[PDB]
Parts: structure tokens; C-alpha cells; sequence
RNA sequence: AGCCAGGAUGUUGGCUUAGAAGCAGCCAUCAUUUAAAGAAAGCGUAAUAGCUCACUGGUCGAGUCGGCCUGCGCGGAAGA
């Protein structure tokens, strides 16, 4: 399209195609003139140029006889076309080799099945904006493009799978089979569902069984589209694109047919939003409208996320981009009207010891005569190393000074959970600590566990104190291809971050940089990216093992609320 | 450019040229380097 | 520190070693590699003796005011760069064969590896027995 | 065609073949893979540095294939297994900086005598020499 | 001054050891290997290739290079 545009070249875009996409392109409709004199196209079979009129608007036009300005390049790609074309069958070769020129019907047909194999893709010329090439293309996708029956049949799994389980063939006879391609929200109803039928017919009011997820659904009003516009229809053949309002539970790429049929169809891979932001409401008590309008928009989408976090309120809003990610925020202003604004994502950080290890303990005067009891431990912290265990709680008994009651010795590890479990040091969790209990004192009486978990708190108390510990950031294995030309600016912007590399590594089609960045930093790191590499560039995260990390903000998340 | 009363030589690269009697300073390297009078 | 002193001393002091030793070679500067000509005078340097000075300092009327005292052959101009290899155990020795293997691989040129003869009219080398 | 053709000093001297993780990912230019990381390097990684330094010269060639005249064994290595204190420069006006003998320099005189030779084999021997004892501090001997 | 070009293959340095790269931090380390090797010049400095700190050989025919003092000038120097 745009061959009106200036810098316009036919011949320089069909060898970008063919050097850089990978397939073997053959003209089909060449173009006369430049980008200004865009008179019309020619086509390499039936030997007619197409110009197009200029005082209407592209409906009318008329047919020439190929002048000499291109007649020498015209026959060799029409030439290139037929022994292109004759690469079908032995039969096309043959005759082709033989001296006689090949019919039109014939190379047509073998071009559509060259295509219907994909060997070959058919590139046209034409531009919209000059209502010029448009009914050419038309022409081209009834001559070449396949129709439903022109290919075999689609297959499928029944009963944990089969040597053929379906192939079914498209007609209005056999059972119903589809696919919901697509959701989409109507304010009216509640749900939009988009749904191609393979093989099969269905009818309004008729139930199907949505195979994947074993349920029932009745099809309310199927109806056929013209973009937004919605017309109804009683029925929906085999082969037609429809949507079908009435539906309610059924996700994105869920088989929709009558019973007996393929359970499971191929449409089973999504890809995995790279953007994540947090939003907020202005009135922070919009919250239930706002996640039911989130709830709604992921269930349409698939690749919209929302997942909230328990350690802190924020909603987590996940998407391919910053656009697709504010379009899903002033949508939701203007229909299902909320007002939000976004913005970052807070911290969960964690906590080890910094090489300290000592013997500490606490107590308390809890006798006073009258209540009875009181608890000291003697305890012994120490960290392991940064990321050899899943369960950072190590404890390993080894009481022997004044040994407990022997019906709760080994019961004194879930006590210290409720410490280590969160919020030792401003409301974030600690990983790693050891405890080792040597001597301590009780009664044998009752000696009451809850207030003997008060001096395994205050021995923890100071030796945190005295450990004077520092913060562990959140770390993760980021890991991005890129064209081997774009690779200093990736590796130089993670280096003005504090982010460490990884893998010297160089694909075949690229190159596999691997680093480890923080998670305060790279906020909106995936378009910095893709406008750093022209947009050719993706991302992943491995949430590895956290790492040390010189921060000014790790003791001013603490310093805020002072002591 | 840069009017400084004060021209001088900041990197290996620069010339001094005296242009209307005017006396500047052009580098062929980077244009940050160009000043106008001495 | 290429001197008037210094250079009416070199002149001698290097054509001192190639009246007493073997031929000495000379190697142009067209295009070095990194490692392919590095270990190649390296090599040179092994085979051929510790003792040779691969410096030049070979000017036309330098070699013609101190070279020239004997084998005036050496005082015509010597229009490339040089590296000088001798040869302690004989004449047409490992240096030679190294020169003369360098004009074609190995280093930029080896300006034919004309050499000192201390005949100065046999063109061929010293294997004048047939045997 | 080309000898080696890329030059990039990011390669773990010695030990595990091809060691890229910790070499870091700046580098990549590199066309290295699994084929050529255990093609003749993994069978010739014995005799040049068990436990030391012994950095290795790629010599990738543009023939399709991976094989040239191998470096000898490293003197870094010799210098720092015949030591017993591998420590050197950084440091070396405080500390040890690693040890340097007659017998060190022996050791690699007939050792990297192969290939990691210059003007002489006891020009190769003085290359030692200077890889031993300019770290900072030597042995006395 | 102008032109025909050459600087490691013990050397991810023995290295702040996850190298920070024959020219990041860095310690110092001619490191024979020399028309050259400084473990540091702008390119990628985190790195090759191809121009190249520095340095010289070959060309090429009379002056050249920087400082110090002094005279007289130049810019700094825009108002009703
Ligand atoms: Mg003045
Ligand atoms: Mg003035
Ligand atoms: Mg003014
Ligand atoms: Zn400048």
C-alpha cells in the first residue's frame, strides 16, 4: 500500500520481503509510474494494465495495451510468475519445458495451491488512499486465497487423544463444532462472543456443550457483524463468522460445540504481558467498581492480568504496552465510568544477616508473685548463605541446658514463624534466620507458651540490634533477544542501571543477553527498550535469588515513620 | 556558539583562526568547541 | 634520538655486526598482523640470534658516509623499511631462509632479501658445488 | 581464512570450557555456541593449568570449522601453581603479591617452550620471568 | 610539515578474583618478541574488526621547533 508516497519502489520492497521475512515472493501485479503518477497496475497473467480513473473514486477503470515504457521487465517477472507457478506439479513443469505456453486456468490453480501449502506468498500493488489496487487485491483473494473446504480438515484430542480423533470436514451435516475466538464487552448484555464454526450448524436458542471446561450454554442471538453495527440472523452456517451474544462464562479460545465432538482444539498458547503499573482511584473507595470493571476487561483479554497483591492494597495492572495499558484505563472513564490514575508499583523487599553471629536471649520479670510463671530462651542467630534453601527457616534442636517439657520441644519452631513471617523490620519479611536453642528456664508446672514466645521475641529484638542487618533488594533474570547490531545500546542501558550480565551468548537469529536488575529500578523498562531497538526486542522474568544492594531508600522506607 | 571573552583550547582537536581579526577557536572533532571572541 | 652523534654511531655500530656476522634483512611496511607477523619476527628473532639489532637507522647518505668503508654495495639507498636478522654459524643461514620466505607471506615484504655479500657479484647463492 | 577474527578477552582462563556465565554478557558479538565449546579445547585442557590461570585464544576461522596451533601452556598458570600464593598486583605493595624462584622459572622454561615462545626460549623463559616477579613482590632465591 | 605503514600470540593480567577485555574500575606491570608494546589516547573504552596514544623506517630538499623579556597593536568595549 501507499505506492502514491514518495521513495516508492515495488522491486525494493518485494527483496526486503524475501531477504528478511524468509519467503521466496513472486509479483503478481506490477505498478506503472512512479509514486505521484500512480496511473494503475498491470497484471502478470491476463496482460492488462488496470489504470484507474481519477474523477470518481476508484469505482471505474480502464483497460490499455501495456505500453513499451515497461514491456522487457513486465515479460521477465511474468516469466518468473509461470515457472514459479509451474513448481505445483510435474504436469505444469512438463509442458512448461516443452515450448508451449501454459493456460491461465491452469496457472492459477497451481498458484492457489503453491499457497495453500504456503511455499509462496502472492504480493500485489496498489494504494488505498488514491482508490487505486483495492478491487485488484479483492480479485487476488477470491483467485488464490483458500476457502474453508479448500484445505483438509482441522484435527483435534478426544479422550486423552487418538490416532485420528476428528477431522472434520466442513458441511452442514455434520455434528456442530466452533471456536470463540474473541470476547468483547456490550454494557447491555454483558458479553460478546465471537465464534467461528468449522464444521457444524447451530441456531438460535440452541444449547452446545463447552467441551474444555464440561458445561452447558445457550446460544441466545447469534448475530453476523459490520464493525459495531450488530444484524440478527436465525442461523449460522458452517464456515461464517458470527457473534453470539448470550454467553457468559466461556474464555477466550474455548471449543464451543454439541456433545460427541473434539474436546480440545490447538488454540491453547497465549502470550505474557511485559508492562506491569499499579492504578489507584482518585476516590479511593471506588475500589469494588473499579475491580469489577479490571475483573471484566482480563476476562475478555487474556493477556490483561489483574492480579492484587496481599502485601500491600495497589492493584496490579499487567499489558504489552504503555498505549494498550492507558487505553485500558480512560476506556474504562469513559464507558463503565471510573476515574484512575496509574502509577508505580511498590516494594517487597527482604532481609538478611550481615555476617553476624552471636548467643543473645531475653526475660522478663513476669514472677511478681501472684501470676505464677515466666520464660527466658537462650538463643543463637546466624544466617546460612543467600539462596540454598526454598524454606529460609532453618532450626535444627539442640536443647540441652535446661531442657522444656518433652511434649512441646519440637513445637518451639512454629512460635518464631510469627516473627519471621512478616514484619520484623519495617513491614517486610525476613528469610534466612537461624535459631539454636542451648539453655533457657521454666517450671514444670504450666509453663504458658504464649508469653514464653514474648522472650524468643525480645531475643530477636536484640539481636537484631546488635546484628545491625541491612536490606535485601528484589533481583530478578531478566533475559532479551535483540538483532547483533543493537547490542552495545541494550548492554550500555543496563549498565547506567545497577543491573549485572550474565551470558556472553549469540543465537543464530540474534543474540540472548542475560542481566540482573533490581525491581524498584526498570519501571517501564519494555518501551525503553523497543524505542532503544526500533521496537525489536522482548523480555521475561525469572524472579531469581535476591542480591545485596547499595540503596538510599532502604533505610528511608524505615526512617520515615522514625524509630 | 560561545562568546567567552576567554577562548582556549579545550581538547587536542582545536584550532585557533583569526577570522576579522576576531579570534576563534573551531575544532574539527566535536562542535562544542567553537567559540567566537578572544 | 635519532642524532647526528647517535646516527654516526649506529651507522658503525650496526654496520659492524654485518661485516663480522652473516647477511643482514630488511622488511617493508605495508601491512602487519596482529600475531601472523608478531611470532613471525619473533621466530626471526629465535632462529637468526639474539645479537642482531632489527632497529634502522639505514639513510642513503648515512650507510654511504659509514657503511661504505667496505661493501659499497650497502651505501646504495635502501627505499623501504628495515629489520636487520643476522647470522652467527655461517653465511646464508636460517635468517636468510627466513628473509627470503618473508617477501611472500608471513610479514608486509621482505624487499627481496638482497643481503651483504662480501664477493658482491655472485647473484646466486652459496651453493656453487653441484655435488 | 581469517585467524581467530574476533577478539574479545571475556573467556575464564582454563577450567570449565567456555565459561560465558561468568565471563558476563557484554561480549556477544561472539558467534560461540555448544559446538564449538568442546570440539578440541575440551581434549587439549589438561596439561596447561589444572586449577590456575591459563587464558586461551579462540582462533575461530571462516572455513566453518574450529582448529589452529593452540597456545602452549600458560606461564600464568606456571607462575602460580609453582608458587603456592597466587596472589599478585592490587595488593602488592602491602602483602605478598605471589611467589617468584629460579625453580618456577625453570619449570615453565621447559614447559611453555612450545608455542608462547619469542626471540628465544629463554626469551620465552625472561617472559616468565616478568609474569613472575613484576606482580609486585618475588620470592628470594 | 606533507605521503607508503607498522603497538603481543606468557597478557578474561600475576588482575578488588562474576574478567570488567593486548587500550572500564584498578594495582602498576619494557610484558624477549623492538621501522613498536603504554597493560593507557578518541572510536565499543565493558568489547573485536577497520582508522589508531606514543614512537619511528621509506619518501623529501632548507630551514624548523617551542619557550622568556620588551615596543606598538587586537578582543573584552552596550544608552538613550
Ligand atoms: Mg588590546
Ligand atoms: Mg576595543
Ligand atoms: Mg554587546
Ligand atoms: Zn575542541
Amino acid at each position: 500500500n501507499k505506492m502514491d508516497r514518495m521513495g516508492a519502489n515495488f522491486l525494493k520492497v518485494v527483496n526486503q520481503i524475501k531477504t528478511r521475512l524468509g519467503a521466496n515472493p513472486v509479483p503478481l501485479q506490477l505498478a506503472i509510474g512512479a509514486e505521484e503518477h500512480f496511473t494503475g497496475v498491470v497484471d502478470l497473467v491476463k496482460m492488462k494494465a488496470i489504470n484507474w480513473n481519477d474523477a470518481d473514486q476508484g469505482v471505474t477503470f480502464e483497460y490499455e495495451d501495456i505500453p513499451a515504457d515497461m514491456v522487457e521487465l513486465a515479460n521477465e517477472w511474468h516469466q518468473n510468475l509461470i515457472e514459479s507457478a509451474a513448481e505445483a506439479s510435474e504436469e505444469l513443469m512438463e509442458k512448461y519445458l516443452g515450448g508451449e505456453e501454459l493456460t491461465e486456468a491452469e496457472i492459477k490453480g497451481a498458484l492457489r495451491q503453491r499457497v495453500l501449502n504456503n511455499e509462496i506468498i502472492l504480493v500485489t500493488c496498489g494504494s488505498a488512499f488514491k482508490n487505486k489496487g483495492v478491487q485488484a487485491m479483492l480479485d487476488a483473494v477470491i483467485d488464490y486465497l483458500p476457502s474453508p473446504v479448500d484445505v483438509p480438515a482441522i484435527n483435534g484430542i478426544l479422550d486423552d487423544g487418538k490416532d485420528t480423533p476428528a477431522e472434520r470436514h466442513a458441511s452442514d451435516d455434520e455434528p456442530f463444532s466452533a471456536l470463540a475466538f474473541k470476547i468483547a464487552t456490550d454494557p447491555f448484555v454483558g458479553n460478546l462472543t465471537f465464534f467461528r464454526v468449522y464444521s457444524g450448524v447451530v441456531n438460535s436458542g440452541d444449547t452446545v456443550l463447552n467441551s474444555v471446561k464440561a458445561a452447558r450454554e445457550r446460544f441466545g442471538r447469534i448475530v453476523q457483524m459490520h464493525a459495531n453495527k450488530r444484524e440478527e440472523i436465525k442461523e449460522v452456517r458452517a464456515g461464517d463468522i458470527a457473534a453470539a451474544i448470550g454467553l457468559k462464562d466461556v474464555t477466550t479460545g474455548d471449543t464451543l460445540c454439541d456433545p460427541d465432538a473434539p474436546i480440545i482444539l490447538e488454540r491453547m498458547e497465549f502470550p505474557e504481558p511485559v508492562i506491569s503499573i499499579a492504578v489507584e482511584p482518585k476516590t479511593k473507595a471506588d475500589q469494588e467498581k473499579m475491580g469489577l470493571a479490571l475483573g471484566r476487561l482480563a476476562k475478555e483479554d487474556p493477556s490483561f492480568r489483574v492480579w492484587t497483591d496481599e502485601e500491600s492494597n495497589q492493584t496490579i495492572i499487567a499489558g504489552m504496552g504503555e498505549l494498550h495499558l492507558d487505553i485500558i484505563v480512560d476506556r474504562m472513564k469513559r464507558e463503565f465510568n471510573v476515574e484512575a490514575n496509574v502509577g508505580k508499583p511498590q516494594v517487597a523487599y527482604r532481609e538478611t544477616i550481615r555476617q553476624k553471629v552471636t548467643d543473645v536471649e531475653g526475660k522478663h520479670a513476669k514472677q511478681s508473685g501472684g501470676r505464677g510463671q515466666y520464660g527466658h530462651v537462650v538463643i543463637d542467630m546466624y544466617p546460612l548463605e543467600p539462596g540454598s534453601n526454598p524454606k529460609g527457616y532453618e532450626f535444627i534442636n539442640d536443647i540441652k541446658g535446661g531442657v522444656i517439657p518433652g511434649e512441646y520441644i519440637p513445637a518451639v519452631d512454629k512460635g518464631i514463624q510469627e516473627q519471621l513471617k512478616a514484619g520484623p523490620l519495617a513491614g517486610y519479611p525476613v528469610v534466612d534466620m537461624g535459631i539454636r536453642l542451648h539453655f533457657g528456664s521454666y517450671h514444670d508446672v504450666d509453663s504458658s507458651e504464649l508469653a514464653f514466645k514474648l522472650a524468643a521475641s525480645i531475643a530477636f529484638k536484640e539481636g537484631f540490634k546488635k546484628a545491625k542487618l541491612v536490606l535485601l533488594e528484589p533481583i530478578m533474570k531478566v533475559e532479551v533477544e535483540t538483532p547483533e547490531e543493537n547490542t552495545g545500546d541494550v548492554i550500555g542501558d543496563l549498565s547506567r542501571r545497577r543491573g549485572m550480565l550474565k551470558g556472553q551468548e549469540s543465537e543464530v537469529t540474534g543474540v540472548k543477553i542475560h542481566a540482573e536488575v533490581p525491581l524498584s529500578e526498570m519501571f517501564g523498562y519494555a518501551t525503553q527498550l523497543r524505542s532503544l531497538t526500533k521496537g525489536r526486542a522482548s523480555y521475561t522474568m525469572e524472579f531469581l535469588k535476591y542480591d545485596e544492594a547499595p540503596s538510599n531508600v532502604a533505610q528511608a522506607v524505615i526512617e520515615a515513620r522514625g524509630k | 556558539m560561545k562568546v567567552r571573552a576567554s577562548v582556549k583550547k579545550l581538547c587536542r582537536n582545536c584550532k585557533i583562526v583569526k577570522r576579522d581579526g576576531v579570534i576563534r577557536v573551531i575544532c574539527s572533532a566535536e562542535p562544542k568547541h567553537k567559540q567566537r571572541q578572544g | 634520538m635519532a642524532l647526528n652523534l647517535q646516527d654516526k654511531q649506529a651507522i658503525v655500530a650496526e654496520v659492524s655486526e654485518v661485516a663480522k656476522g652473516a647477511l643482514s634483512a630488511v622488511v617493508a611496511d605495508s601491512r602487519g598482523v596482529t600475531v601472523d607477523k608478531m611470532t613471525e619476527l619473533r621466530k626471526a628473532g629465535r632462529e637468526a640470534g639474539v645479537y642482531m639489532r632489527v632497529v634502522r637507522n639505514t639513510l642513503l647518505r648515512r650507510a654511504v658516509e659509514g657503511t661504505p668503508f667496505e661493501c659499497l654495495k650497502d651505501a646504495f639507498v635502501g627505499p623501504t623499511l628495515i629489520a636487520y636478522s643476522m647470522e652467527h654459524p655461517g653465511a646464508a643461514a636460517r635468517l636468510f631462509k627466513e628473509f627470503a620466505k618473508a617477501n611472500a607471506k608471513f610479514e608486509v615484504k621482505a624487499a627481496a632479501f638482497e643481503g651483504e655479500l662480501i664477493p658482491a657479484s655472485q647473484i646466486d647463492r652459496l651453493a656453487t658445488l653441484p655435488t | 581464512a581469517k585467524k581467530v577474527q574476533a577478539y574479545v578477552k571475556l573467556q575464564v582462563a582454563a577450567g570449565m570450557a567456555n565459561p560465558s556465565p561468568p565471563v558476563g554478557p557484554a561480549l556477544g558479538q561472539q558467534g560461540v555456541n555448544i559446538m564449538e565449546f568442546c570440539k578440541a579445547f575440551n581434549a587439549k585442557t589438561d596439561s596447561i593449568e589444572k586449577g590456575l590461570p591459563i587464558p586461551v585464544v579462540i582462533t575461530v576461522y571462516a572455513d566453518r570449522s574450529f582448529t589452529f596451533v593452540t597456545k602452549t601452556p600458560p606461564a600464568a598458570v606456571l607462575l602460580k601453581k609453582a608458587a603456592g600464593i597466587k596472589s599478585g598486583s592490587g595488593k602488592p605493595n602491602k602483602d605478598k603479591v605471589g611467589k617468584i624462584s629460579r625453580a618456577q622459572l625453570q619449570e615453565i622454561a621447559q614447559t611453555k617452550a612450545a608455542d608462547m615462545t619469542g626471540a628465544d626460549i629463554e626469551a620465552m623463559t625472561r617472559s616468565i620471568e616478568g609474569t613472575a616477579r613484576s606482580m609486585g613482590l618475588v620470592v628470594e632465591d
